[PDB]
RNA sequence: GAGCUGUACGUAAGCGUUGAUCCAGAGAUUUCCGAAUGGGGGAACCCACUAUCUUUAGUCGGAUAGUAUCCUUACGUGAAUACAUAGCGUGAGGAAGGCAGACCCAGGGAACUGAAACAUCUAAGUACCUGGAGGAAGAGAAAGAAAAAUCGAUUUCCUGAGUAGCGGCGAGCGAAACGGAAAGAGCCCAAACCAAGAAGCUUGCUUCUUGGGGUUGUAGGACACUCUAUAUGGAGUUACAAAAGAAAGUUAUAAAUGAAGCGGUCUGGAAAGGCCCGCCAAAGACGGUAACAGCCCGGUAGUUGAAAUGGCUUUCCCUCCAGAGUGGAUCCUGAGUACGGCGGAACACGUGAAAUUCCGUCGGAAUCCGGGAGGACCAUCUCCCAAGGCUAAAUACUCCCUAGUGACCGAUAGUGAACCAGUACCGUGAGGGAAAGGUGAAAAGCACCCCGGAAGGGGAGUGAAACAGUUCCUGAAACCGUGUGCCUACAAGUAGUUAGAGCCCGUUAAUGGGUGAUAGCGUGCCUUUUGUAGAAUGAACCGGCGAGUUACGAUUUGUUGCAAGGUUAA
RNA sequence: GGGUAGCGGAGAAAUUCCAAUCGAACUUGGAGAUAGCUGGUUCUCUCCGAAAUAGCUUUAGGGCUAGCCUCGAGGUAAAGA
RNA sequence: GGUUCGUGGUAGGAGAGCGUUCUAAGGGCGGUGAAGUCAGACCGGAAGGACUGGUGGAGCGCUUAGAAGUGAGAAUGCCGGUAUGAGUAGCGAAAGAAGGGUGAGAAUCCCUUCCACCGAAUAUCUAAGGUUUCCUGAGGAAGGCUCGUCCGCUCAGGGUU
RNA sequence: GACUCGGUGAAAUUAUAGUACCUGUGAAGAUGCAGGUUACCCGCGACAGGACGGAAAGACCCCGUGGAGCUUUACUGCAAC
């Protein structure tokens, strides 16, 4: 309350809409996945076990933030343009499942 | 109460400690007791009352029936009081 | 198992081991009023009638029983009106009223208030009124939730989440499903059709009652055939049909038994306390007892106990009972219903793009080649089968009962009420509504003497104490007095303070106490104000009581644990 | 002896009367209504210490942001006086 | 431990503490006298705390933590008590007097006589309403605006055909 | 009636009071502050100038995004027709 001077939110506008449909993965940034074991097959299965994403809210995505340094087969529901190259560049082979 | 009118009873607390008496009489609801020379009050009586002489009565008043044991006739000692059956009625027992 | 005839301060007359008083179960009696019900009535009263009996010479009296109204249902009578219906009468059943100021469901339903005004909105479907109840109610076995590809009645909790939304898009309002738990349980009809009547006479076709049958979705049933059951088994009064009993066990409603110190000594009115020795403990709970007790008393742990009544659990009795497969000719599967328009409401959802659910009104389907839903709507797909009913548990609340608990109160508190309190008192009435606890261990409650009409005292006595004396533990302050150390009748005083003689004392022994001639200085306290000694506010005085709290969220700082992890909720 | 009752009665009319209440009785409840107003708010010492302004406001004796106070922490061509 | 600069203060911020009730745990005090209460010339920087003695007659500190119904001088606060005004206002329309009596006590109770007042009432019935106030015998705390032996008051008995 | 005596015995009010006057000063009108001027201590009967005396949180006046009653071609409603 402002004593009576039209109160900050009136003075602007509304913006946007919700999406019903909008999708949130959980994020794996390369760094965790030095955790595991060279020539490892790494699932989303296996990334709750460990504990590296408790809850897996749509999916789990793979980014680049850090760099990698053991070969692995990482199979994910996305990847980064930057984390497929970036496995790779180790020499690994992402999967999209 | 673990005493009735015509036991003999020793007293074990108050000015007359050490002092037997025969029970008078027994008052359950207040749990006190009469005990024959035990507890002498003098009573100031008005002349008006049955005695048309009046004057100090020295006569005893009640005990608490805590303050007395039971007398044993074949040992002759205060005793704490338990209960067996003959057969017919329950009879009190030394012990 | 020895006293008893209730409080409570009596007098009298009595009762009791040939077992009283007392405690528990079960009976009997139970005036009048009150729904109040034979009629009436200003509740606790008045006045009957009809039988039967009783009393009197008969009136006059007495006793017992019946006699309200409505609903349902038999039976009888029975009008306008011929049959008949209404009406009227009799007999059965049933209801009526109250309440736990609670919880539950329904009908009806505010305003203050918030929105810094106010009208939509909020408060709130709250308060309140009315009806219905039940020990719980409501809900409930998908025309569901969904779309991880599946789940499998309902309810309640945690979570989702202050999210999605709603909203003069303001103030505010605010889900649900998924996930995790508590608890779990499923069933009966309507209809096809079969049999038996009953009627209408559509006169062998139709609709009405009773029984059988039958209960559901890529369908189920009827209907055809087929296999076994016809109590072999199975199930029950908590739904699934309904009423009965027994017996045994166990719990409740009285009780019983129950260890160990009269230990010594000290103080004291008294010992349970101190000091010094013992002892019991499945018992060191609690209370009482002349001060604080495991061993004094009632008890406590443990172990026993019920003639009678009630509850519960079993078992027996009793009662009741068909359930698999195969086809799809045909038939059945809830109609003024679903749905729609108009007007409202409930849905978190304010008419909105408004699905879903209900009410009024009007219109009004399909009916298995069928129907509904997935948030306008269409198509596809998926999931379901409405317009009938029943259903325990997990949940809510407490007028009550039993046993306990409290970093809850302790007499201005705690209930309004510790005490004869919803009393006294106030009010026409609805209604409002107090104050008021403590002698002592024991009445031993003050014989007797003295003054006084008494009251009240002074002795004497009781008691540990009476300066504990029947309202009587303690006994502060205001306030009222008596006595006196210092001062005071030439003084102008917010009353003190600083200096200070004189006089009087003698301490928690201090460069002490009381008083104060005289001298200097000096306009209370609080509130509110630019500013108050204020001729502004408040307080007569003293005492008690009397105002930033808690819950749940947010945020920030401190602390602690763990740390790319941390943490669980129910 | 009766009748009319508060969103109501009654009034040869005054806002007049309805139980010493009437421009809308009384009582209980909603209810601890709301009160930007007035009053009040209880122990101590230590350190620091304002404001009575601007802007906007159905705002003017209210409020909000800023200014001025305080506590903590940061950071350095130290920027303050 | 020194040095330097500071230490008026309302609203208000910050800090450290005092004291109250209750709990826990340790450790104590108390009938050879607890709490409370009264008094004093004692101690601490403050809130406050001891000691000694009287009263009191049975419970209460201390230490460390914890929790709060935690501190009053003001609210025309609430309840209670008690002042002040003050021996003041008032004692509610009115005619009394003396003698005798009763009694502890008499202007005030009883009796006598005279006087005075009402008399379309201040008389006699009676309805309402009240509900025992009626009668008799005791009484004199309170009530009665004084007094009181008296009473519509207190206590007993009675009384309504 | 007042007043005196005997009996009985309230109240409003009240921060504490040992409570003069003048001129001044001050929140601008002082028993209480300053400078002077007066004044022995305690009462009783009287009078009201002051204590901005008591009594009532001023009814006038203004203010409150307070009420209430009333009006209308204020706004939005509702009954009724
Ligand atoms: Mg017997
Ligand atoms: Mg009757
Ligand atoms: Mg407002
Ligand atoms: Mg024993
Ligand atoms: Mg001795
Ligand atoms: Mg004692
Ligand atoms: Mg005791
Ligand atoms: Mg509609
Ligand atoms: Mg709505
Ligand atoms: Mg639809
Ligand atoms: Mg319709
Ligand atoms: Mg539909
Ligand atoms: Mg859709
Ligand atoms: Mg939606
Ligand atoms: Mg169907
Ligand atoms: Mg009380
Ligand atoms: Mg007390
Ligand atoms: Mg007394
Ligand atoms: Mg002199
Ligand atoms: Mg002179
Ligand atoms: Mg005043
Ligand atoms: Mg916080
Ligand atoms: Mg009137
Ligand atoms: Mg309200
Ligand atoms: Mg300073
Ligand atoms: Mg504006
Ligand atoms: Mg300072
Ligand atoms: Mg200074
Ligand atoms: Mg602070
Ligand atoms: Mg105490
Ligand atoms: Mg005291
Ligand atoms: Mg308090
Ligand atoms: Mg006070
Ligand atoms: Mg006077
Ligand atoms: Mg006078
Ligand atoms: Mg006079
Ligand atoms: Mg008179
Ligand atoms: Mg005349
Ligand atoms: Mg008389
Ligand atoms: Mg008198
Ligand atoms: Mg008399
Ligand atoms: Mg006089
Ligand atoms: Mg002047
Ligand atoms: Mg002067
Ligand atoms: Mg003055
Ligand atoms: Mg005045
Ligand atoms: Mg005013
Ligand atoms: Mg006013």
């Amino acid at each position: 309350f402002e004593g009576g001077q039209l109160p900050l939110f009136r003075r602007i506008p509304k913006r946007g809409f919700t999406n019903i449909n909008r999708k949130e993965f959980a994020i794996v940034n390369l760094d965790v996945l030095n955790r595991f074991e060279d020539g490892t097959e790494v699932t989303p299965e296996l990334l709750v076990e460990t504990g590296i994403i408790r809850n897996e809210k749509s999916g789990i995505k793979i980014l680049s933030n850090g760099n990698i340094e053991k070969k692995l087969t990482v199979k994910a529901n996305k990847f980064s343009a930057a984390a497929k190259e970036a496995i790779e560049a180790a020499g690994g082979k992402t999967e999209v499942i | 109460m673990h005493v009735k009118k015509g036991d003999k009873v020793k007293v074990i607390t108050g000015k007359d400690k050490g002092k037997s008496g025969k029970v008078l009489a027994a008052f359950p609801k207040k749990d006190r007791v009469l005990i024959e020379g035990i507890n002498m009050v003098k009573k100031h009586t008005k002349p008006s009352n049955v005695n048309p002489q009046g004057g100090i009565l020295n006569v005893e008043a009640p005990i608490h029936v805590s303050n007395v044991m039971l007398l044993d006739p074949k040992t002759g000692e205060p005793t704490r009081v338990g209960y067996e059956v003959k057969g017919d009625k329950k009879v009190r027992v030394a012990k």
